[PDB]
């Protein structure tokens, strides 16, 4: 015989109202979103129990600290190698850390 | 795979790890016009080929 | 750059027609060779200053249209449209505030 | 929605049907030559181009 | 599967080929925009639209011979399907060559219970001063430390057999069963070595287990026993092909690997059946607490079994060495009491449950032995391509009927009795070569052989004066000569049985048209035939050719 049709998945970022803190979103609630060729609606149903609020990601920022040599080799400071190398993003997801 | 191969074998599975060349030419001898047909329509053409 | 261009109907001013090209990237409202507040462009020629049409005048944001032949009579073929007999589409409001 | 959906997939088409029995038919689902490697995958795993 | 109720519809309007009012009307539009500046009488006593009429019947009688179901249509005479398909038993099956495919084929020797299957390192030591290899690590006599290689070999087998008889050794009968097998069915560049019986190692369990006061402790003992022995050396059963429907499994599933004429095995079983590394106390107390009456176990332990168990370590866990079976050793024990009191077991009531447990086992297994294929939906079979002659449709008035025309009524009606059934049989030879061609759909995609032909006809013979309609009566006598002298050169044979056998090949996924330039280095204008011959030839041979790689 034939093999049956498999569903899609999708994520959906929430906003909640101005006069609201909280909000309960329960299983099975209805979202909707373009037709098929008979003019028929796409459905999709939430999957999980969820709660909403109002908690925004608002800045991200990154360090990272390499050492290629043990301290204990260091006997001056001008050493002929380089040791290592410390370097920081104020902005980590721009293009160059800074905003660009 | 390697549940329907042979009791002695195993296979590795990798990506391709791509490399490679790239073209230029002559001008072409006609274009619909220098902007409608520019150069660089014809590269964006090119490199949606490849 | 080659990509700022997308038309050019009157390369050597002797035609009316259409320039259309996109502002570039890095153009500059704060300038001191020519008055601020504004984007500048240029042209420019190296001959006598005879060899290309005289003006009436330059704008922005025109649209071409073409009469559709309908059971009716054409009488304005006989002679072109005056100027300024249109001022509205078939829909009165589509965010548009008026017609010249 | 800020990305695509993911993981469905469409009920068979005849032409498909007809080409995953013609298939199995003469690799037996055993990953031996070749072919039957690069069929098994191919009718395996849907989101794989080459 | 009751009978119900027939009926006939009442809507009888297709717009088609089994439609006689829309046939006729079509007929009549046709008529008007070809023949109208001549023919323009279409009342029902005019000879023409009579004839078209007749014709319009006629139509409809083909179409509904070709919506016959093709369970008939390729029906064999005796039955069957021998020159048509390949059947799931013969075209789905493959050869073994996968390591569960292998404990599947021996796990069916009468007498084995599981099977093992475990690889072999002979090592080769060599000496890289002066290139030689030996198994011994003598080669390295007098060498420096960077002087010496090792290599493993890398295609042998050992087998691993677990039997029913509780020997020490394995039966002479039972190793020549597992080398013939394994040696008729084996893949290119691997060999067997030994086979031998599975090593074991013995493990006790002690306990003082409280159970219900209305309880067969006989039975609970019967019952707790088995279900230990089970867990550490668990093994697969035979299903009917019943059962693997039942489960949820498909047809290209339940054939996918050896044909087992023992019943099918099931794979998830197979794989669970392995050699166990570890047993623990936390699955065994779950073992005897969920045993009916079973209230609480006071005391229990594990322990390796051994001489001078004195006081040792808990042992919560037991780890078992690599290649060997965990078994019960025969020196455990279960004290079982209610609330305080002891009580006692007799040996023969707990024999006789642990083997009713067990026997009903094997009845299963057995009846496993005959469900072994599906149903195919069977047809019958009755000359397809007969076929009647136009000419009886019509009125005796005509005289082309088997009455004949009186005589009285003169000759030269006769005569033009005679014209008319001439020009006739240019309406009916059509008609009777399209039932013919039903007839021959059978040979046309044939496994075995196709016809010569692609195109075919009939001798029609239920009017009378054929024998002198014809010039010569003898092609009446052979539709091979008719077809010859009919349609001739119209059949271009050698193009549309190239056609006809690709698509058949292709059905099975393979491709032959290398043939097309390769044989041209061979012959010159005889590969036409020859590449028809090798492509039937192919096809015969198909079952075999796939299967043994």
């Amino acid at each position: 015989e034939k093999q049956a049709l498999s569903p899609d998945h999708v994520f959906l970022i929430f906003e909640l109202a101005k006069n609201v803190s909280q909000e309960k979103l329960d299983e099975g609630t209805e979202v909707d979103g373009g037709k098929d060729d008979t003019g028929k609606k796409n459905t999709y149903l939430t999957s999980f129990e969820t709660v909403l609020n109002k908690t925004k990601v608002g800045q991200l920022k990154s360090l990272y600290n390499e050492i290629s040599v043990e301290k204990e080799e260091i006997k001056e400071l001008n050493t002929p190698i380089s040791t290592g190398t410390f370097v920081m993003a104020p902005m980590a997801n721009s293009f160059d850390g800074l905003g660009e | 795979v390697n549940e329907l191969n042979s009791f002695h074998v195993q296979a590795k599975v990798i990506n391709p790890n791509y490399e490679e060349v790239k073209v230029d030419v002559k001008v072409k001898f006609r274009e619909g016009l220098d902007v409608s047909f520019y150069l660089t329509k014809v590269k964006e053409d090119i490199k949606k080929f490849l | 750059q080659s990509g700022e261009i997308i038309q050019n109907q009157t390369p050597r001013f002797l035609k009316s027609g259409i320039f259309q090209f996109s502002i570039p990237k890095q153009a500059n409202l704060d300038n001191t060779v020519l008055p601020p507040g504004y984007h500048w462009i240029k042209a420019s020629m190296v001959k006598p200053f005879d060899v290309v049409s005289q003006l009436i005048n330059i704008h922005a944001q025109a649209v071409e249209a073409v009469f559709e032949d309908q059971g009716s009579s054409g009488n304005h073929l006989e002679k072109g449209l005056p100027a300024e007999t249109i001022s509205k589409l078939q829909e009165r409001l589509s965010w548009i505030k008026s017609i010249q | 929605q800020p990305y695509p959906s993911t993981k469905g997939k469409a009920q068979e088409s005849d032409e498909d049907y007809y080409r995953r029995v013609s298939e199995r038919l003469r690799h037996k689902k055993r990953a031996i030559t070749l072919w039957d490697y690069e069929h098994l995958i191919l009718q395996k795993f849907p989101k794989v181009y080459k | 599967t009751l009978n119900k109720h027939i009926s006939i519809p009442k809507d009888m309007s297709s717009k088609d080929d089994l439609d006689f009012h829309f046939l006729r009307e079509e007929g009549i539009r046709y008529i008007k925009e070809l023949g109208s500046n001549f023919w323009t009488d279409y009342n029902t006593h005019d000879p023409g639209i009579t004839m078209l009429e007749v014709l319009c019947y006629a139509i409809s009688d083909l179409g509904n011979r070709i919506n016959i179901p093709i369970e008939d249509l390729i029906a064999n005479e005796e039955g069957g399907v021998k020159g048509q398909f390949y059947k799931v038993q013969e075209i789905l099956p493959s050869a073994p060559t996968s390591e569960l495919d292998l404990r599947k084929l021996f796990i069916d020797i009468e007498g084995i219970k599981n099977c093992w299957i475990k690889r072999e390192r002979v090592t080769v030591f060599a000496d890289l001063k002066n290139q030689k290899l030996s198994y011994e690590k003598t080669i390295w006599e007098d060498l420096k430390e960077n002087q010496k290689a090792q290599f493993d070999l890398k295609g042998l087998y050992r087998i691993l057999v677990e039997t029913e008889d509780a020997d020490k050794v394995l039966s002479e009968s039972l190793e020549k069963a597992v080398f013939t097998k394994f040696h008729a069915n084996r893949n290119l560049c691997e060999d067997l070595i030994k086979v031998e019986k599975v090593a074991t190692e013995p493990i006790s369990v002690c306990a003082n287990v409280e159970v219900a006061p209305e309880a067969d402790e006989e039975l609970i003992h019967a019952q707790i026993l088995i279900a230990i022995e089970d867990y550490l050396a668990p093994s697969p059963r035979h299903y009917s092909l019943k059962q693997m429907v039942d489960k949820g499994y498909t047809m290209d599933e339940i054939f996918e690997g050896p044909f087992l004429e023992n019943g099918f095995i099931d794979t998830v079983e197979l794989k669970a059946s392995e050699l166990r590394k570890e047993v623990r106390l936390s699955d065994i107390i779950n073992i005897i607490m969920s045993i009916d009456g079973v209230k609480i176990v006071k005391e229990i332990t594990l322990g390796n079994c051994d001489e001078n168990d004195g006081i040792e370590n808990n042992q919560w866990v037991i780890c078992i060495p690599e290649n060997k079976k965990p078994k019960l050793c025969k020196k455990t024990t279960i004290n079982y009491f209610k609330g305080i009191l002891p009580i006692n077991l007799n040996p023969v009531r707990v024999d006789n449950h642990k083997s009713k447990i067990l026997a009903s086992r094997l009845e299963n297994d057995l009846k496993a032995k005959d469900d072994l294929e599906p149903a195919i939906p069977q047809g019958t079979f009755a000359d397809w391509g007969e076929y009647s002659s136009i000419q009886h449709e019509f009125p005796e008035t005509y005289g082309i009927s088997d009455i004949g025309l009186p005589p009285k009524l003169g000759v030269k009606r006769a005569v033009l009795a005679r014209q008319l059934k001439g020009y006739l049989l240019f309406f009916d030879q059509i008609l009777a070569s399209y039932f013919e061609h039903l007839s021959k759909i059978k040979s046309l995609l044939s496994l075995d052989q196709g016809p010569s032909f692609t195109y075919f006809t009939q001798a029609i013979k239920d009017i009378k004066d054929v024998e002198e309609l014809f010039k010569d009566p003898t092609l009446l006598e052979n539709d091979e000569e008719l077809t010859k002298s009919l349609i001739g050169k119209l059949d271009d044979t050698i193009e549309r049985r190239n056609q006809l056998m690709d698509h058949l090949i292709a059905r099975f996924a393979e491709n032959f048209s290398s043939y097309a330039f390769l044989m041209k280095f061979l012959y010159g204008e005889s590969t036409d035939e020859i590449v028809l011959q090798d492509k039937q030839s192919f096809l015969r041979e198909y079952k075999e050719i796939s299967r043994e790689r």
